Parts: structure tokens; C-alpha cells; sequence
């Protein structure tokens, strides 16, 4: 067997700048890697092998170097179609084994998240359940923490926390939080409160309701 | 102009069969090497068997060897996957793949598929429930307003969620869905000039293949 | 003689692996040329499908894999 690590797992560059992916096998493999590349929800295109060869129609910001163990991927000024993710993988021993993959995004200037909290709809009341739920959408830096307050002090019990891939059109992320409830807990309080505490600024955006409002 | 099209992927329980194929159209099929390869919810690829281009030789990785059977019928010009003993870990999408032609040893892999997705679970069928998120009485002040709709306990993957039969794309938002145990919860959000919410329907239009479910919701207010 | 070993097209790699090495042990030339020989004959020779499976074995691939890729199903 050879085993391939890569690295980093991620890592974020703006367009017009430099970049390079490396890659490393547990045997030698006298240059016999390629590396594949994959835009969001397509399947993975040949991009490059031998180490330094492009496949065809590859662009030319594209160079592949490397020898025995340690190779590497390297993207001159980078272009909005270039960010994705990054496989390598080799040819020399019999289990063609790929590495964990370098997630490429783009870089930009801070956006802050809109933050919408959302009651339950009378029809989830019914069932039995419910489900106070929060978008903070649109962001940048990827990163935010969450604080659900039932009522004044936190709740961490039965929140749950969904994340989307960078926007296509403005390289921001948004993020689907979900405090479930039983339709009886969730009759027995009056805040119900969402806190969004992200890079952009200090203070969290707070955004919550009472029960009682109609 | 090469292709290669999988199909086969669906719902299976642990210790079930399913049988994926790949259809080569663009290229003299038989003269090439082919392969089926996977990759994981996590999105780690892993290579599981290949084939010669006579058909009568196969290989396979360890993780699957003795329990999957890799096959060609080339006259249908077709590259077959025999799945057996699925392992919940199976669950993937099942990509088809060409070696390419030119080296001495094979360099790369050439051509993929678009691939199937197979899920393994023991898990049952289920329709989603579709609730409206209405902005209840309080803030709303802004030019533009927020308004979404959850689509709560079903199985399996995937459910299409669409605002007003499309006609509404741009400014939306579908979060990727969440297993709580036994079914997912997928939300989805859009965003709208304020002054023509109320008195502009906003409804969303919820799909469930897997269960022949659609559902539409209205979103009225509070 | 060495040339006239080549693997029959049903014949699984493992048995003509024996043949090859039975001729070539009684063949009279250094042990250096016998090994060329065998670097353009043996993997050169096989039928014309397994090589196919060989070539995608990668450079890397011991005898002891091409036979178990070699052999039937």
C-alpha cells in the first residue's frame, strides 16, 4: 500500500493571488500522481499527472511539481473558476489511493449575517413538536458561534446547526440553526432569543420574541 | 466527445443487493481499462475495483474485495457494479471512470461519470412535513424581509425546495439537511422586498421523490 | 525455447508464470540476461487481455498481485 496526505485542508486566497497545495505518499512514487480538481456539486475532472503534466485544456496558471515522496500543486494568480476542491492521487502501487483533498475558497470583505429568528407555525404545534428556528445569513468569515436564550439564561440541549457552501454570486456563507422543543416545553416560556456572535463586530446581533404578541 | 453515465444508486438496508451500471458513449469502449470509484458523505475519495478491457480480469480494494463484483458487457457498451453485504459505510456516490490510454502504465484516470448516490440504512421511507416560517408579529421594518419554510422529518435524501415555482431563485437559501435520529429536517429561506410581502403570495414548493410527495405552503402572516 | 512460452488465453498468469521460469532456469545465458529477458518477456507475453489488467497494476504491482489479478473469476 501507499497512503497519500494532503495539506492544508482547507485554505482561502483572492483572486489574483498565489497558492500552493502539497501532497505526500508513505512510498516513493516516481512521479506516477495526478491531481483532479471539483467545483461545488460536479464530479472530479483530471487537471493534472506525472506530477507536472497538465491534462489538456488545464490553463497554464497551473504547474505540477515534485519528486519521490513529496509533491505539490501550485495556482499563479488565481481565477473566480479555480476555487474548489483539490485531489491528489497516485499511480504507482496497486490501490490507487487519493489524499484527503485541499478545499479552496475565495476571499473577500467581511460581511456581517442577517439574523432571522422564526417562531413555530401552528401546524408543527399540532403534531406536537416544535421548532424555533434562526437564519444568520450571509456572512463572511465562514465562522460564527450561536447562543440560543430560552427566557433570559442559554439553553444548549436540542439546537441544531446547518451550514451552506460558499455563494456562487457573493462568496458569503449563511447558517440554518434549529432549537427543537416539545409543543408542551416550548408553551412554558416567553423569550425565545437568538445571539450571533461573529468576527465583524464586539457586541452580538441579538434577535428574539416573546410568545405573547398577537 | 466522451460520456459516461451511471445510474442504479437508491435506498438499500444493511445486508441488501443493488446493481449499478455505467453507459460508455464517445470512445471504442473495449479498448480501455474502467474502474468504479466512491466518494464518501465527508467527501473522501476511495478507489474500489477496476477492470480489463476483455473483461475477463477484475481487482478489487480491500475494503470491498469478496463482497462487490466489478463487470462489462461491451457489446451494451456498459460498465456494471454488482453490489452485496452493504455496510451502512458503503453509503457514497458511486462514481464510473476510464483509465487513460497513453502511458506505459496507466497515468491517470482520464473520464468520470457524474456518478449515482447509493445509501445504505436501515432507516424507513418517509414523507417530509413542510411548516411555514412566518416573521410573527415584531420587526420587519427593513426594505428587504426574510420568510422560510421547514421541511421536517423524512427519508431518505433528497428533497427539492423551490419558492414560487422557481420564479423566485436569486436570494434564496437551502440549507444542506440534518439527521436527527432516523429522518432529516432541511430548512430553506427566502428574501423579498417587504412592500410586496403580505399582499404578494410567497409560497414555497416542497419535493420528496422518494415518497411522491409535493407540497406548496402559502406564508401567511400572524 | 524461451520465446515460445506465452500465456494461453484461458490459462490463469500463476501457471504461466511456472512455465516461464521452468524454460528460463534451463536456458544458458548470465543470470544478468536472463533477468532482461524476463523484463521484456514475461509481462510482454501474457494474453493479450491480462495486460490490460497488468498495465493498470501500476509500475509498482509485485508478481505475487498480478497473479491473483491474473488468475479467472
Amino acid at each position: 500500500d501507499i497512503q497519500m496526505t494532503q495539506s492544508p485542508a482547507s485554505l482561502s486566497a483572492s483572486v489574483g493571488e498565489t497558492v500552493t497545495i502539497t501532497c505526500r505518499a508513505s512510498g516513493n512514487i516516481h512521479n506516477y500522481l495526478a491531481w483532479y480538481q471539483q467545483k461545488q456539486g460536479k464530479s472530479p475532472q483530471l487537471l493534472v499527472y506525472n506530477a507536472k503534466t497538465l491534462a489538456d485544456g488545464v490553463p497554464s496558471r497551473f504547474s505540477g511539481s515534485g519528486s519521490g515522496t513529496q509533491y505539490s500543486l501550485k495556482i499563479n494568480s488565481l481565477q473566480p473558476e479555480d476555487f474548489g476542491s483539490y485531489y491528489c492521487q497516485h499511480f504507482w502501487s496497486t490501490p490507487r489511493t487519493f489524499g484527503g483533498g485541499t478545499k479552496l475558497e475565495i476571499k473577500r470583505a467581511d460581511a456581517a449575517p442577517t439574523v432571522s429568528i422564526f417562531p413555530p407555525s401552528s401546524e408543527q404545534l399540532t403534531s406536537g413538536g416544535a421548532s424555533v428556528v434562526c437564519f444568520l445569513n450571509n456572512f463572511y468569515p465562514k465562522d460564527i458561534n450561536v447562543k440560543w436564550k430560552i427566557d433570559g439564561s442559554e439553553r444548549q440541549n436540542g439546537v441544531l446547526n446547518s451550514w451552506t457552501d460558499q455563494d456562487s454570486k457573493d462568496s458569503t456563507y449563511s447558517m440554518s440553526s434549529t432549537l427543537t422543543l416539545t409543543k408542551d416545553e416550548y408553551e412554558r416560556h416567553n423569550s425565545y432569543t437568538c445571539e450571533a456572535t461573529h468576527k465583524t463586530s464586539t457586541s452580538p446581533i441579538v434577535k428574539s420574541f416573546n410568545r405573547n404578541e398577537c | 466527445d466522451v460520456k459516461l453515465v451511471e445510474s442504479g444508486g437508491g435506498l438499500v438496508k444493511p445486508g441488501g443487493s443493488l446493481k449499478l451500471s455505467c453507459a460508455a458513449s464517445g470512445f471504442t469502449f473495449s479498448s480501455y481499462t474502467m474502474s468504479w470509484v466512491r466518494q464518501t458523505p465527508e467527501k473522501r475519495l476511495e478507489w474500489v475495483a477496476i477492470i480489463s478491457s476483455g473483461g475477463s480480469y477484475t481487482y478489487y480494494s480491500d475494503s470491498v474485495k469478496g463482497r462487490f463484483t466489478i463487470s462489462r458487457d461491451n457489446a451494451k457498451n456498459t460498465l456494471y457494479l454488482q453490489m452485496s453485504s452493504l455496510k451502512s459505510e458503503d453509503t457514497a456516490m458511486y462514481y464510473c471512470t476510464r483509465d487513460e490510454g497513453n502511458g506505459n502504465y496507466v497515468e491517470a484516470m482520464d473520464y468520470w461519470g457524474q456518478g449515482t448516490s447509493v445509501t445504505v440504512s436501515s432507516a424507513k421511507t418517509t414523507p417530509p412535513s413542510v411548516y411555514p416560517l412566518a416573521p410573527g408579529s415584531a420587526a420587519q421594518t427593513n426594505s428587504m424581509v426574510t420568510l422560510g419554510c421547514l421541511v421536517k422529518g423524512y427519508f431518505p435524501e433528497p428533497v427539492t425546495v423551490t419558492w414560487n415555482s422557481g420564479s423566485l431563485s436569486s436570494g434564496v437559501h437551502t440549507f444542506p439537511a440534518v439527521l436527527q435520529s432516523d429522518l432529516y429536517t432541511l430548512s430553506s429561506s427566502v428574501t423579498v422586498p417587504s412592500s410586496t410581502w403580505p399582499s404578494e403570495t410567497v409560497t414555497c414548493n416542497v419535493a420528496h421523490p422518494a415518497s411522491s410527495t409535493k407540497v406548496d405552503k402559502k406564508i401567511v402572516p400572524r | 525455447s524461451i520465446l515460445d512460452i506465452k500465456q494461453g488465453p484461458k490459462e490463469s498468469f500463476r501457471d504461466y508464470v511456472d512455465r516461464f521460469f521452468k524454460t528460463l532456469r534451463a536456458e544458458q545465458c548470465t543470470q544478468d540476461v536472463k533477468n532482461w529477458m524476463t523484463d521484456t518477456l514475461l509481462v510482454q507475453n501474457a494474453n493479450p487481455d491480462c495486460k490490460t489488467i497488468l498495465r493498470a497494476l501500476g509500475p509498482g504491482a509485485t508478481l505475487e498481485e498480478m497473479m491473483t489479478a491474473c488468475q479467472g473469476v
